[PDB]
Parts: C-alpha cells; sequence; structure tokens
C-alpha cells in the first residue's frame, strides 16, 4: 500500500474476467475480443453485426441486467480501415456493475441503431451521425443536434480542421449573417510535445 | 441507508380533519408564508453600497495581468515561455532575442486578454514571479483593441499595481 | 354634461400622450426591427392561423350564467316589496336552479378542460 | 379527349422554355433529339402532373421520353 | 467487394431515390421563397437546386449516392420545418464573396494560392 | 441662448436613459451566472435603476453573457435588431468579448462584436459580479457623455 | 403475509399472487429454452439458473423471506425479471448467437495504442 | 444586530424562528483577514535514503489489458448483487 500508488484489486478483476468468457460463451456468433483493464473495467469487442442481440441480452439476461445506457460514443482511429469505434457503456444496477461494449464501421457502413433497446440511444446516436457520420439503420428521427444547420462536414474526425472552413459575421449589405472561408488574425500554434524518449516499456510494440 | 421523503398519511380523526378544513378555508399555510416574507422586511439588507464599499477579496483572486521587476528595476521574465506554452487559451504570445548587455529578455509579450481565462496557470508556470494575476478588476473597455496588452501595457500595469501584488504575494507564497 | 366631459378628457389626456410618444422621439425604422417577436427566430405559420379553444364549454356555460346575476341585480330592490314571501322564495328559487345548473355541468365533467 | 391530349401536352412542351418549339415534335426524343438531360426530363413531367392533376410515379415517368409517350400514358 | 448497402442495391435503384429528392426540392423552392421572403425569384432557387444535385453527377457508388440523398432530404427537412433561417437559405448563393478569377494569371497577381 | 437649452435638455435626457437602463433577460453562459448575482442582493442592480426585462422591445441594454455560437448568431442579432433605440450592447467575459476559451473552435463566433456593436466590454472568465457591474456603471457615464441634442443644434 | 401497499417504484404495480406467477414465468421460460440446441451455452446457463430461482420459490411460501433468497429486489421485481428473461429467450431463439462467429475483424481493428 | 428589541420581536414571530442566533449577515464571528504565515507539511516521499523513485513509480505499474478471449461450470453475474438499502435511523420518514 505504497501511499502515492493506486491500489490493484484483484477481487473486482477476477469477477470482471469470469464474466467476460461467460458473455463471450453465450454469444460466440458476434463477440471478437474480451479484455480486462489493470483498473478493472471489462470490455466486450463484438461485430457490428452483434450490436442488437448483444445489447439486448446484457439488458434482459438475468445474470446481466444492464438496464441503463450510461453512454454511447464514437472514436476516429484514421489508421484503421474501419475508423470510427463505437463504445457503448452500460450500467448494471442490479449487479453494481459496469460493462464497455465496442464495435466498428468505416464511412459506408450502416449501424443498426439501439433505440429499440436503449431509449436513451436516440440523441447519443444523432450526435455520433452529427460530429462523426456514422449513419445508424432505423433510426426513427436520424438528423444533426450539435451542429448549426445546413453545416457541412463531420468537426469531430480527425481529419476536419480545429478552426472549420467557414466563419460568421454580420454583413451590413444584406443585412444578415454570411459565412465566409475562415481567416484567423492569430493562427493557432502547433505545439509538439512528444518526448523522443520512451516512457512506458510495458506498452511497447513489437518492431 | 435512504429516507422517504413523501410517505405518509395523514390522520382520520374528527379534530385532524377539522384541521385540515380550517387550512383550507382560511388559508392558514398561505398566512404562514405572508409572515415569512413580512420578517425579511424588516431584516437588514444585504446590499452594499458599491463603488464605495467592496466585496470581499483573498491575496489569491485572480485579476488582471503585471509584469513584475526585481527590486532592482530590473524586469524578472527571462523568456522561458513556460507561460505562454502552458496557457490554455493560447493567449500569450512571446519574442526573444539577446539584449544590448546580452541579457535573455522579451521583445514581444502580448496576452490577448479577450482570449484569456483567467486561470493563472501562466503565474504557476512562471519560475522567477514575472508574471502575475493582480488585483485590479476594474478595467472595462469601450473598445475591443484596448484589451490586446503588449509589453508595455504589461510593464506599466506592474509598475502601477506592484505595491498590492508584492503584499498579496507574500501573504500566499508559503501555501505555494 | 359633467359625465361626457370626464370621459372626453380622460380619453383626450391618453391620446395626447399616445401622440407625444410617435413624434417625440427619434426613429430608425427598418425590416428586422419591426419583424415579430419569437425569442431571436422566425415565426413558423401566421399568428392568425386557429388557436383552439379548450375551454369552450366553461365560456358557453359563462354566457348563461353571466346573464342569472342581470336577474339576481336587482335583488336589492325587491327586497324593498310588502309582497316579501314571494319574493324570498322566487329569489332562492332563480339562485338554488343556477347553482342546480352549475351543479350538473360538474358532475357530468363539464368544467373539465378538454386534452 | 386524346384529339385535345396532344394539344395540352405540346402546350406545355413549348412553355418549358428550354425545349426549342421549331425542333418539338410529337415524336421528338427529349434526350437524344431535344437535347435535353435526365433532371429536365424530371422537370417536364412535374409540369405534366400539373395540367392533368395526377401522379406519375417515377416507375411510370423513367419511360415517357417523347410527348407521344406521355400522350400515351395520359389515356390511362 | 462485399459491402453492406444503406437503402440502394446498385446505382438503378440510387437514381430513383436521386429523382424523388430532386422532385421535393424542385417543388419546395416556391414556398421556401415564399416563407422566407427571399429577394430571389424561383428560377434562381431552382437553378441552384439544379447545380447543387449537378456537382455531383460523377458518382458511381450506390453507398455515396444513398448517403448524399440522406443529407438531401436532411437539409431538405430542415427548409420545410423553417429550423433554417434566411440567413441560413441564402448561405448557397454567397451573396458577399468577391470574385476570385479561375485563370493563371490572375492568381499569379494576387498570391501564392495555386 | 440656444446653445444653453440644449445643453440642459442634453443633461435630462441623458440623465433618463442613463438612470432607467432596462437590460433584455437574455443570457448565454457561465458569465450570466455571475449576471444573476449582480442582481441578487448584495449588488442589487435595481438598486440603480438597472431592470431585466424579458421582451426586446422593452429593453435598452443587451449584455451578452456567454459564449455566443454560430448556431445562436442570427438569433442573438434578431433580438438586437428587435431592441428599440437607444440601444446598448455590454459585452461580458471572455467568450463575448473575443472567443475566449473557445477562440478556436469550428463552431464558435470570434467575440460578439462581429455580429453586433459593443459599447463596453467586460474582462473576465467570468468577471466578477462586481466587475460587471463597474461595467454598468462606466456604460452610464457612457450616456452621460452623450452630446445629441448638442450636435443636432450645430447640425 | 400482510399485502404490499406499494412497491416503492412509480409504475410497478404490486402483484397480489407472486409465487403462482413466478412459476408460470419460470416454467414458460423452461419451455422456450428446449427449442435451443442442447449444447448451447445460453440455454445451459439459464436453465440452471432459472432452476435455482423456481425450486427457491417452490421452497419459501412467504414473500418477504422469498424476497431475501432470491435476491432480486420487490418481488414485483422479480416477476419483471423473469419476464425479460422469457422475452430474450424467444428472440435468442432466432438470432442464433450460439453459431460461430460471423466474421474475424480485419488485422489492427482492436489494436490500442496505433 | 442593530434593529431594536421591538423590531426584533416582530419579525422573530412572523417568522416564527429565532431569527437572531442564526443570523444571515456576517459580523465579528469570521476569520481576520490577515493570517499568521502557515508551514506545511511536507509528503511520504520526503526522505534521504530508501526512497528509490521505482519502487513508488505508480505510472510504471500499469498494464495493458488482460486478454480473456480472442478470436486471434455454474453461470456467473459481473458481481454479486447488491445489497438492499437499509432505511435510515436518523429519520425514516421526511
Ligand atoms: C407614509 C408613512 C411615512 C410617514 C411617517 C414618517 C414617520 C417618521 C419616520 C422616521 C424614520 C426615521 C428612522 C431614523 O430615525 O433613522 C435612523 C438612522 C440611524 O439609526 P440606525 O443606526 O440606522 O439604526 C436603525 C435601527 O437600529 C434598525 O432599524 P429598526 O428596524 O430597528 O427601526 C427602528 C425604528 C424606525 O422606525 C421609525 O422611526 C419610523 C416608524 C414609523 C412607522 C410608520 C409606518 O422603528 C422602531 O423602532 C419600531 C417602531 C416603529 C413602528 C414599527 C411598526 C412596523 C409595522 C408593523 C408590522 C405590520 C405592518 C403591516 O438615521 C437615518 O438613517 C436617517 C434616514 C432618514 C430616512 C428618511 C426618514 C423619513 C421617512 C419619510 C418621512 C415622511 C416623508
Ligand atoms: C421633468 C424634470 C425632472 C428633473 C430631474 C432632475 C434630475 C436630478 C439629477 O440629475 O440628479 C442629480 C445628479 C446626480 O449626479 P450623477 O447622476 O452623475 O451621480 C452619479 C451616481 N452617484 C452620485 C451615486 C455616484 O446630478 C447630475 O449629475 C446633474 C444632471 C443634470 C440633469 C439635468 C437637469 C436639467
Ligand atoms: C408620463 C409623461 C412623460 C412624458 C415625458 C416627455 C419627455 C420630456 C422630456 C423632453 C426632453 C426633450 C426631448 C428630446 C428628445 C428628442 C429625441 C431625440 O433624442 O432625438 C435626437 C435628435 C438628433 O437628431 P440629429 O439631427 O442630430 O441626427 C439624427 C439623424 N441621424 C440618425 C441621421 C443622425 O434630436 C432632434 O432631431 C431634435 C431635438 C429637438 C429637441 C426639442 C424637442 C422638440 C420636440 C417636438 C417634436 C415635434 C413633434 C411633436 C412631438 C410632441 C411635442 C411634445
Ligand atoms: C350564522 C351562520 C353563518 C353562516 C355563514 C358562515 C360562513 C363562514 C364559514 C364558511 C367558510 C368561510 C371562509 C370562506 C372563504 C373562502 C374559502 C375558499 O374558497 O378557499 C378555499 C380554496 C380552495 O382551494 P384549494 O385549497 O386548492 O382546494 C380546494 C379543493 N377543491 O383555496 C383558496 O381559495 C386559496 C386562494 C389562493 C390565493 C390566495 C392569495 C392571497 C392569500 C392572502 C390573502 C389573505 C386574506 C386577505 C383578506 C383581506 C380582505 C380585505
Ligand atoms: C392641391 C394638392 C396639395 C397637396 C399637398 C400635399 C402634398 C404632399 C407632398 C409630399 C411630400 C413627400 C414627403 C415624403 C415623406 O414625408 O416621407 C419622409 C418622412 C419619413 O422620414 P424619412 O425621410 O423616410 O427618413 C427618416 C426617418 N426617421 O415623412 C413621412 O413619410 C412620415 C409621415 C407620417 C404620417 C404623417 C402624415
Ligand atoms: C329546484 C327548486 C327549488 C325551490 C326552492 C324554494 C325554496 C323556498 C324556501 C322557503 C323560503 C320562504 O320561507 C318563508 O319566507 C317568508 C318571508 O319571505 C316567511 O313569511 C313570514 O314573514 C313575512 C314577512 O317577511 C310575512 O309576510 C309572513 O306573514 C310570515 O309568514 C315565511 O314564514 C317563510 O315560511
Ligand atoms: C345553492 C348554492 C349552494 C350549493 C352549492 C351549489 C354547487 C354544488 C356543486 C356540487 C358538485 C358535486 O359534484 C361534483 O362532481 C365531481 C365529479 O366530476 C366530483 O368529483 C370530482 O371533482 C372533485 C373536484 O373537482 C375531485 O376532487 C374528484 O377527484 C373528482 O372525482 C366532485 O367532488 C363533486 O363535487
Ligand atoms: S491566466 Fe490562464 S488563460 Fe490567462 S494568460 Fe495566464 S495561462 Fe493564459
Ligand atoms: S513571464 Fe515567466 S514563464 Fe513567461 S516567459 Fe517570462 S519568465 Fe518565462
Ligand atoms: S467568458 Fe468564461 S465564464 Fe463567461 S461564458 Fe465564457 S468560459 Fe464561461
Amino acid at each position: 500500500t505504497r501511499p502515492t500508488v493506486r491500489p490493484r484489486n484483484d477481487v473486482a478483476h477476477k469477477q470482471l474476467s469470469a464474466f467476460g468468457e461467460y458473455v463471450a460463451e453465450i454469444l460466440p456468433k458476434y463477440v471478437q475480443q474480451v479484455q480486462v483493464s489493470c483498473f478493472n473495467e471489462l470490455e466486450i469487442c463484438i461485430h457490428p453485426d452483434g450490436v442488437i442481440p448483444v445489447l439486448t441480452f446484457l439488458r434482459d439476461h438475468s445474470n446481466a441486467q444492464f438496464k441503463s445506457l450510461a453512454d454511447l460514443t464514437a472514436v476516429d482511429i484514421p489508421t484503421r480501415q474501419n475508423r470510427f469505434e463505437i463504445v457503448y457503456n452500460l450500467l448494471s444496477l442490479r449487479f453494481n456493475s459496469r460493462i464497455r461494449v465496442k464495435t466498428y464501421t468505416d464511412e459506408l457502413t450502416p449501424i443498426e441503431s439501439s433505440v429499440p433497446v436503449y431509449k436513451a440511444a436516440n440523441w447519443y446516436e444523432r450526435e455520433i451521425w452529427d460530429m462523426f457520420g456514422v449513419f445508424f439503420a432505423n433510426h426513427p428521427d436520424l438528423r444533426r443536434i450539435l451542429t448549426d444547420y445546413g453545416f457541412e462536414g463531420h468537426p469531430f474526425r480527425k481529419d476536419f480542421p480545429l478552426s472549420g472552413y467557414v466563419e460568421l459575421r454580420y454583413d451590413d449589405e444584406v443585412k444578415r449573417v454570411v459565412a465566409e472561408p475562415v481567416e484567423l488574425a492569430q493562427e493557432f500554434r502547433k505545439f509538439d510535445l512528444n518526448s523522443p524518449w520512451e516512457a512506458f516499456p510495458a506498452y511497447r510494440q513489437p518492431p | 441507508t435512504y429516507k422517504y421523503v413523501n410517505l405518509r398519511e395523514p390522520s382520520m380523526d374528527m379534530k385532524s380533519v377539522t384541521d385540515r378544513a380550517a387550512q383550507t378555508l382560511l388559508w392558514t399555510e398561505l398566512i404562514r408564508g405572508l409572515g415569512m416574507t413580512l420578517s425579511y422586511l424588516f431584516r437588514e439588507p444585504a446590499t452594499i453600497n458599491y463603488p464605495f464599499e467592496k466585496g470581499p477579496l483573498s491575496p489569491r483572486f485572480r485579476g488582471e495581468h503585471a509584469l513584475r521587476r526585481y527590486p532592482s528595476g530590473e524586469e524578472r521574465c527571462i523568456a522561458c515561455k513556460l507561460c505562454e506554452a502552458v496557457c490554455p487559451a493560447q493567449a500569450i504570445t512571446i519574442e526573444a532575442e539577446p539584449r544590448a548587455d546580452g541579457s535573455r529578455r522579451t521583445t514581444r509579450y502580448d496576452i490577448d486578454m479577450t482570449k484569456c481565462i483567467y486561470c493563472g496557470f501562466c503565474q504557476e508556470a512562471c519560475p522567477v514571479d514575472a508574471i502575475v494575476e493582480g488585483p485590479n478588476f476594474e478595467f472595462s473597455t469601450e473598445t475591443h483593441e484596448e484589451l490586446l496588452y503588449n509589453k508595455e501595457k504589461l510593464l506599466n500595469n506592474g509598475d502601477k499595481w506592484e505595491a498590492e501584488i508584492a503584499a498579496n504575494i507574500q501573504a500566499d507564497y508559503l501555501y505555494r | 354634461m359633467n359625465l361626457m366631459l370626464a370621459l372626453l378628457t380622460n380619453f383626450t389626456l391618453a391620446t395626447l400622450l399616445v401622440i407625444i410618444a410617435f413624434w417625440l422621439p427619434q426613429l430608425n425604422v427598418y425590416s428586422e426591427k419591426t419583424s415579430p417577436y419569437e425569442c431571436g427566430f422566425d415565426p413558423m405559420g401566421s399568428a392568425r392561423l386557429p388557436f383552439s379553444m379548450k375551454f369552450f364549454l366553461v365560456a358557453i356555460t359563462f354566457l348563461l350564467f353571466d346573464l342569472e346575476i342581470a336577474l339576481l341585480l336587482p335583488l336589492p330592490w325587491a327586497s324593498q316589496t310588502a309582497n316579501l314571501n314571494t319574493m324570498l322564495t322566487m329569489a332562492l328559487f332563480l339562485i338554488i336552479l343556477l347553482a342546480v345548473s352549475l351543479a350538473y355541468e360538474w358532475t357530468q365533467k363539464g368544467l373539465e378542460w378538454t386534452e | 379527349t386524346l384529339e385535345g391530349i396532344k394539344d395540352r401536352v405540346l402546350y406545355v412542351l413549348k412553355l418549358y422554355d428550354k425545349i426549342d418549339p421549331e425542333k418539338l415534335s410529337v415524336n421528338s426524343h427529349f434526350m437524344k433529339d431535344l437535347g435535353l438531360d435526365s433532371l429536365d426530363q424530371v422537370e417536364i413531367i412535374m409540369a405534366m402532373e400539373d395540367e392533368f392533376g395526377f401522379e406519375i410515379p417515377d416507375i411510370d415517368a423513367e419511360k415517357l421520353m417523347c410527348p407521344q409517350e406521355i400522350v400515351d400514358y395520359i389515356a390511362d | 467487394t462485399s459491402v453492406k448497402p444503406i437503402f440502394s442495391r446498385d446505382m438503378n435503384e440510387a437514381k430513383r431515390r436521386v429523382r424523388e429528392l430532386y422532385r421535393a426540392w424542385y417543388r419546395e423552392v416556391p414556398n421556401t421563397v415564399h416563407l422566407f421572403q427571399l429577394d430571389i425569384s424561383v428560377k434562381q432557387g431552382r437553378d441552384k437546386v439544379r447545380e447543387m444535385f449537378k456537382k455531383n453527377a460523377h458518382i458511381t457508388d450506390p453507398r455515396v449516392v444513398d448517403l448524399l440523398v440522406i443529407k438531401g432530404k436532411m437539409e431538405l427537412e430542415e427548409t420545410i420545418k423553417v429550423w433554417k433561417q434566411r440567413t441560413h437559405v441564402m448561405r448557397f448563393f454567397h451573396e458577399t464573396e468577391a470574385p476570385r478569377p479561375k485563370d493563371f494569371l490572375s492568381k499569379f497577381y494576387v498570391g501564392h494560392d495555386p | 441662448r440656444g446653445e444653453y437649452v440644449v445643453a440642459k435638455l442634453d443633461d435630462l435626457i441623458n440623465w433618463a436613459r442613463r438612470s432607467s437602463l432596462w437590460p433584455m433577460t437574455f443570457g448565454l453562459a457561465c458569465c450570466a451566472v455571475e449576471m444573476m448575482h449582480m442582481a441578487a442582493p448584495r449588488y442589487d442592480m435595481d438598486r440603480f435603476g438597472v431592470v431585466f426585462r424579458a421582451s426586446p422591445r422593452q429593453s435598452d441594454v443587451m449584455i451578452v453573457a456567454g459564449t455566443l455560437t454560430n448556431k445562436m448568431a442570427p438569433a442573438l442579432r434578431k433580438v438586437y435588431d428587435q431592441m428599440p433605440e437607444p440601444r446598448y450592447v455590454v459585452s461580458m467575459g471572455s467568450c463575448a468579448n473575443g472567443g475566449g476559451y473557445y477562440h478556436y473552435s469550428y463552431s464558435v463566433v470570434r467575440g460578439c462584436d462581429r455580429i453586433v456593436p459593443v459599447d463596453i466590454y467586460v474582462p473576465g472568465c467570468p468577471p466578477t459580479a462586481e466587475a460587471l457591474l463597474y461595467g454598468i456603471l462606466q456604460l452610464q457615464k457612457k450616456i452621460k457623455r452623450e452630446k445629441r441634442l448638442r450636435i443636432w443644434y450645430r447640425r | 403475509g400482510l399485502l404490499k401497499k406499494t412497491t416503492g417504484l412509480v409504475g410497478l404495480a404490486v402483484c397480489e399472487t407472486p409465487h403462482e406467477r413466478l412459476k408460470i414465468l419460470y416454467t414458460k421460460i423452461l419451455d422456450v429454452l428446449g427449442h435451443i440446441p442442447k449444447n448451447a451455452a445460453y440455454r445451459k446457463y439459464t436453465e440452471q439458473i432459472t432452476n435455482e430461482k423456481l425450486s427457491m420459490v417452490k421452497a419459501e411460501p412467504d414473500v418477504k423471506k422469498l424476497e431475501e433468497r432470491l435476491q432480486g429486489g420487490q418481488i414485483e421485481e422479480v416477476i419483471l425479471q423473469a419476464e425479460n428473461e422469457l422475452s430474450l429467450a424467444r428472440k435468442m431463439i432466432q438470432w442464433k448467437p450460439w453459431e460461430p462467429l460471423v466474421e474475424e475483424p480485419p488485422a489492427s481493428q482492436w489494436k490500442w495504442p496505433i | 444586530a442593530s434593529a431594536t428589541r421591538f423590531i426584533q420581536w416582530l419579525r422573530n414571530w412572523a417568522s416564527g424562528r429565532d431569527l437572531q442566533a442564526k443570523l444571515q449577515l456576517r459580523y465579528q464571528e469570521i476569520s481576520k483577514r490577515t493570517q499568521p504565515p502557515p508551514k506545511l507539511p511536507v509528503g511520504p516521499s520526503h526522505k534521504l535514503s530508501n526512497n528509490y523513485y521505482c519502487t513508488r513509480d505508480g505510472r510504471r505499474e500499469a498494464m495493458p489489458p488482460s486478454i480473456v478471449m480472442s478470436s486471434q461450470k455454474k453461470a456467473v453475474s459481473p458481481a454479486p448483487p447488491i445489497k438492499r438499502w437499509e432505511l435510515s435511523q436518523d429519520e425514516p420518514y421526511l
């Protein structure tokens, strides 16, 4: 119990590992990977076809009972051919436990909408469509939610520039707000911060 | 542990039922609410007489920025650019070169006070206490341009406010 | 003549204040300034579109009840009659029938607004 | 009114600005002959829907490439 | 090259959805001008709609076409429901952008942009 | 002497206008919380004659208290145009002043002065309630210095 | 035991006959589980936990003492969970998740950091 | 604090509380605005020996996730069922 180091909890690590393979045994058709982090969080990585079967099972199964969708989001990794990682964070009140379910898609492949499983997923999928451009099939009402009306692009993609492409001002001649190509009085100053010395040997990739 | 906020069955005896009828017909609970606002009418108000009286502040207050000097009059800033690196808003802009006596000193030190989030990271990062956030908060301007501070403005602020800034630093530097 | 003069003065005074209000200040009229207000965004549809009345039945009942007060207002004068036996009976009969009419509309859910 | 329907359809095709009435014939082809494109053809069909007050589904509209082909279609 | 479709099995089905969208936009321009009190004519509005479809005429992937149609319907719904304001409808016409000549010499005189 | 008369009438209309500034009930983000504290008992803006009114038709001042996004910009301009005149704009906090923490975002207007004219800029993130009050009193003194009738007399 | 006045959860009505209702529901779940392949992990695990719950229901005639053994909250919460399990079992008949993995991911799909 | 006796009684009666004991305006009970200097303590790593950083390096103890299954017996739940909450004994019903 060194004072500055976060203590381990092996009991939680063991319990989550056992449940991880329990889920893999029951849904082998869709489960591609199961892992538990060193701070005791369980992740199920699945084929995208399994979004509805897997999420239904975790919600309704008597030994799972993940009734609450805490969060639904996406991550963009341009180096992958399926660049978008879709992440579901679920909470089980009955068993006081959390689980993460992850799948993937590319710019042109639809993902089945999870609104039938969780009504909470409605706006989360609109946000993912808005910020990443991932289409969700059978969504009752898919449209932008955060961006401006008529906004072009998906800002949270890694290749969308920080300041975008257009900016707004009031123009007296046309007596309205107009959109024009972005110019910055002071360009954002890119910093190269990474140290050229490796920090964490435990995570070194093979050469 | 938990408690129920609203789970109580009213008593159905004659006295209780007649107490509730009086409350309904004679508005007793509404009259009680009138008593509370009446008691406030006769309390001393909490208002202070600004600008003749001021709200209290502490030595840690983060206000207008200033560039400081050593007791000799030399500038403290040696253009390390730690403040510029840490600034969450990228509100600081710095240029530097050797001074005519070889000193390491800035030729530009701008703070865009309309970018700045007044977070105090720059004064935490400074190794020589050159850049600080002073105690002034009454510097609203009539134009946007007046809030784009260059080094001359920031040095004047330091010269203007140093008497208070040094006393504030004295009060709080043992907490840093 | 005093009543007519008092009314004329009141509405003349109000009209003069409105004349000053419109001819004293400096105006700067343009399209966006005079557009209708809806919290910063353009209205969807005309404000002249039908606006459903959910208390329509109470409103019609008001017309009938509003006329009952016209029958009841003479009661202070009717109390000056020598024929007080008849007047009191008829006075109570009218109020009771108004109460019965209110009770009917109440029990038959006529005072509840349409959903 | 098969005789008349040839006239209303020709009147609309005349009004449609992009079509030169000198090159227009009851057998003129919108793409090959009258020099129009798919969207122009779609525009013409909506003009037909107006003056005849009835709907031409896109499955139907895709085959009407000549003024006569429209005439044959209104008959039913 | 076996991929999950969005809506259209092939370009023939996609071009049907494109024509359906074009009709919906074409009918809508007269209302948009009237409702938004725009100072342009229905002809300019429909020419702009035509210009927007034309820039994408070179696509051959049905999935890309489907997404363009999905966005087109989203854009149309925003307009019909007056979620857009007049400023949004007029952003298609770029009325305040100065001309940017597109010949080598003109660019050479103004700067380094190719 | 007309000069004397117009000078005194300027003082009266200026005094009436600065003594009765009615800001629009309009706030955008965290800066609006400090604006609430200016209305709260410690500062009691109402004691200066400064009273919020929701309708733009009945407002003299727009306090832009928070970040102005691109999506919100047309609505801010709309309700400013719907204010009768004279009208004033106080820019409160870094976001409204020039973008602030979100200056480089794709969705943020870099300063509300791109959308509306601004009479006073109140610095801070957020400005303290006292700082905002200082800005309101600075606006009052700006209105006190106006010379509308003296300039009209010399036209 | 004396009846519950409320379950404490908005919209969850008290059940007058919880033992009988639970027996019906678990029996249904076992019936539906009989059309799933014998070696499918879902059937084996759900049969095991369903039979445990059913055994506890038969062996405990008191609701409060039964709620303690079930460890699923109010008895009306256990009934709702039994209904949710039945609905899932019917769906898993049509999904057949016991079949082999439909497709492997690309090479570096789950590699982090990149 | 300067309210006369009659006014104190009036607002005490109207509110139904003894308001003078818990006034919402602050007087002399607050801390002085000048304070003696502090002398803050140091942490457990302020030692001159037996203090090698490698033995107290939390960041370097983090490990990549444990791969339970990849595509390269009793039923379980994620954790034991949650224990039912108890009613408060301080005040079970408000
Ligand atoms: C409850 C009742 C309360 C009623 C209170 C009534 C107000 C009492 C205080 C009166 C003060 C004097 C009024 C000055 C305000 C004028 C508005 C203003 O600021 O304009 C600036 C303008 C400035 O104009 P400008 O020429 O400098 O420039 C404006 C034009 N642009 C925008 C292009 C620059 O002042 C004037 O134009 C004229 C000032 C005249 C001052 C004398 C007032 C005479 C009013 C008579 C008008 C004739 C119509 C009749 C109206 C009814 C008569 C009572
Ligand atoms: C000899 C035999 C004699 C025979 C005659 C005997 C007659 C006397 C006995 C009859 C009862 C007398 C009192 C009748 C008063 C009217 C009662 C009434 O209507 O109030 C009840 C009303 C009910 O509403 P609610 O509580 O929400 O629930 C009702 C469920 N349907 O609730 C309300 O109306 C609440 C009103 C809300 C708005 C109140 C806001 C102001 C409150 C402060 C007012 C203080 C009173 C000031 C009076 C000043 C008069 C100058
Ligand atoms: C839905 C239909 C409902 C119908 C309801 C009808 C209610 C009628 C109730 C009875 C009201 C009148 O009751 C009656 O009032 C009169 C006075 O006016 C009284 O009359 C008494 O006083 C009057 C003077 O005031 C004398 O002239 C008279 O000789 C004397 O008998 C009667 O003693 C009393 O019996
Ligand atoms: C002669 C003048 C003096 C006599 C008073 C004359 C007016 C009498 C009005 C009698 C009304 C009786 O009929 C009325 O009908 C409704 C049914 O919709 C009843 O019940 C309903 O209304 C009440 C109040 O709205 C609700 O609390 C109740 O949940 C609802 O079921 C009323 O409790 C009852 O009061
Ligand atoms: S206070 Fe914060 S935002 Fe402002 S200049 Fe310093 S580091 Fe930058
Ligand atoms: S102000 Fe301080 S931190 Fe910033 S450049 Fe100067 S010495 Fe470095
Ligand atoms: S200036 Fe600061 S406090 Fe004000 S809205 Fe922006 S981030 Fe929030």
